[PDB]
């Protein structure tokens, strides 16, 4: 090998113990130094471990790192909701004469009470119908799972087109949150006299309507 | 103390050249290893390079035909050149210190780049009218990213939710920030279009 | 520091010093052309638990010719606390293909000296 590779995915029951591994070849965890970070969404990479198994300063005591052969090993005890990042494993490389990441893992800690979403559906500014556009934002938020559909509905009738959306990503409470858009034009808003949004999550549905 | 921040082009169309530069605030560069490490929107990590004493240098050899990191210890700054930059060198550019023992002790916040023949627009805002409410701006009809959105110049924190943006066919990007209250004014700030533009949230 | 092998402890009074063709630390992953390069002093400064400072035993660093604190300096470059050792039939080329060592990256080797190798009084493992 001159990558490293690691799992896709992983997850645990908090409170207890996971660990991830990285498979190297003898160019690189074979012969080097093993380093991992830890990557919350949004933010940077953050050194865990290096030196194979030292601690920075700040890092917690349930963070272990370990190395035998060519694989390297990052163990995780007290599994805490907090842990739920992407995790990579590094190392330098005398074939490449560089440094190597791994592919990353994506860690999930499980435990989390399942919540109902708060959607909110606001109609076009009388700003934005000035310039001849209006757009439907329908907001989804507060909810776990990150399972979520959204239909819209135009006077009890499906549209498909013009409808973006995303994908759920956290928040600061660590709950999900996305959001879907609908294009469209003035005279389309004023004609028909209602649009619906519908969010589905957990077979659970809540709808929310706006007419001009 | 030591904080790290990278600055530069938001967009550079292809075949071109990228070149950023990381900033060191509350340390030098001494003797350190100063690293750039690269990550596409939704891919892992990929380390570029770093420079260290004398001006030398380590390249990843999938990029060593061209890449080019310098140095001006003067300006306490390290430097990245990206030649004939194609479509997968879009991501997130961070810039790190090797402290000793510890590698990438300190990372920078990381400066999106996008490599694309499109041009730089701002983006047009709209207020999104309203125990608790729920209200917010429509950042529409921007490119490229990012677009970063503060409330009441920056003091309204708590109950903030910026959502990521969305990609319409037409080539533009449109997001929105939403906070739950039970005067608003949203600010926008598009870097690449140099535009700050704030919108009061009237309700109706 | 940044030199890939251990340091040789100074323990006497007299100064790091190999006749021709030694000196140079075994290196399996370096080539006969590679063999050649200088040691660097460097004294400490240690705090007594008598509250005042005390002069520690001077050590020596290997360092690839063209590569290191003295990486512009020539082979034979007479001066105080650097001198050179080679190895027959090694180039006088910087053998920047080396390097030096990054301490976050591996280790430092141990410094081996073949059998049959003169040290002078005073240095020893």
């Amino acid at each position: 090998q001159s990558v490293l590779t690691q799992p896709p995915s992983a997850s645990g029951t908090p409170g207890q113990r996971v660990t991830i591994s990285c498979s190297g070849s003898s160019s690189n965890i074979g012969s080097n130094y093993v380093y991992w970070y830890q990557q919350l969404p949004g933010t940077a990479p953050k050194l865990l471990i290096y030196r194979n198994n030292q601690r920075p300063s700040g890092v917690p005591d349930r963070f272990s790192g370990s190395k035998s052969g060519t694989s390297a090993s990052l163990a995780i005890s007290g599994l805490r909701s907090e842990d739920e990042a992407d995790y990579y494993c590094a190392a330098w490389d005398d074939s490449l004469s560089g440094r190597v990441f791994g592919g990353g893992t994506k860690l999930t800690v499980l435990g989390q009470p399942k919540a109902a979403p708060s959607v909110t559906l606001f109609p076009p500014s009388s700003e934005e119908l000035q310039a001849n556009k209006a757009t439907l934002v329908c907001l989804i938020s507060d909810f776990y799972p990150g399972a979520v559909t959204v239909a819209w509905k135009a006077d009890s009738s499906p549209v498909k087109a013009g409808v973006e959306t995303t994908t759920p990503s956290k928040q600061s409470n660590n709950k999900y949150a996305a959001s879907s858009y609908l294009s469209l034009t003035p005279e389309q808003w004023k004609s028909h006299r209602s649009y619906s949004c519908q969010v589905t999550h957990e077979g659970s549905t809540v709808e929310k309507t706006v007419a001009p | 103390q030591v904080q790290l921040q990278e600055s530069g082009p938001g967009l550079v169309k292809p075949s071109e050249t990228l070149s950023l530069t990381c900033t060191v605030s509350g340390g030098s560069i001494s003797s350190y290893y100063w690293s750039w490490i690269r990550q596409p929107p939704g891919k892992g990590l990929e380390w570029i390079g770093y420079i260290y004493y004398s001006g030398s240098t380590n390249y990843n050899p999938s990029l060593k035909s061209r890449v080019t990191i310098s140095v001006d210890t003067s300006k306490n700054q390290f430097s990245l050149k990206l030649s004939s930059v194609t479509a997968a060198d879009t991501a997130v550019y961070y810039c790190a210190r090797d402290y000793y023992q510890l590698p990438m002790d300190v990372w920078g916040q990381g400066t999106t780049v996008t490599v694309s023949s499109a041009s730089t627009k701002g983006p047009s805002v709209f207020p999104l009218a309203p125990g608790t409410a729920a209200l917010g701006c429509l950042v529409k009809d921007y490119f490229p990213e990012p677009v970063t959105v503060s409330w009441n110049s920056g003091a309204l924190t708590s109950g903030v939710h910026t959502f990521p943006a969305v990609l319409q066919s037409s080539g533009l990007y449109s997001l929105s920030s939403v906070v739950t209250v039970p005067t608003y004014i949203c600010n926008v700030n598009h870097k690449p279009s140099n535009t700050k533009v704030d919108k009061r949230v009237e309700p109706k | 520091t940044a030199s890939w092998f251990t340091a040789l402890t100074q323990h006497g009074k007299e100064d790091l010093k190999f006749p021709r063709g030694q000196g140079v630390p075994i290196n399996t992953n370096s080539s006969p052309d590679d063999q050649i390069g200088y040691y660097r002093r460097a004294t400490r400064r240690i705090r007594g638990g008598d509250g005042k400072m005390k002069d520690l035993s001077p050590r020596w660093y290997f360092y690839y010719l063209g590569t290191g604190p003295e990486a512009g300096l020539p082979y034979g470059a007479n001066k105080d606390g650097i001198i050179w050792v080679a190895t027959e039939g090694a180039l006088n080329t910087p053998k920047d293909h080396i390097g030096t060592r990054n301490p976050a990256n591996n280790a430092a080797i141990v410094l081996q000296l073949p059998q049959g190798t003169t040290l002078p009084k005073g240095f020893y493992a």
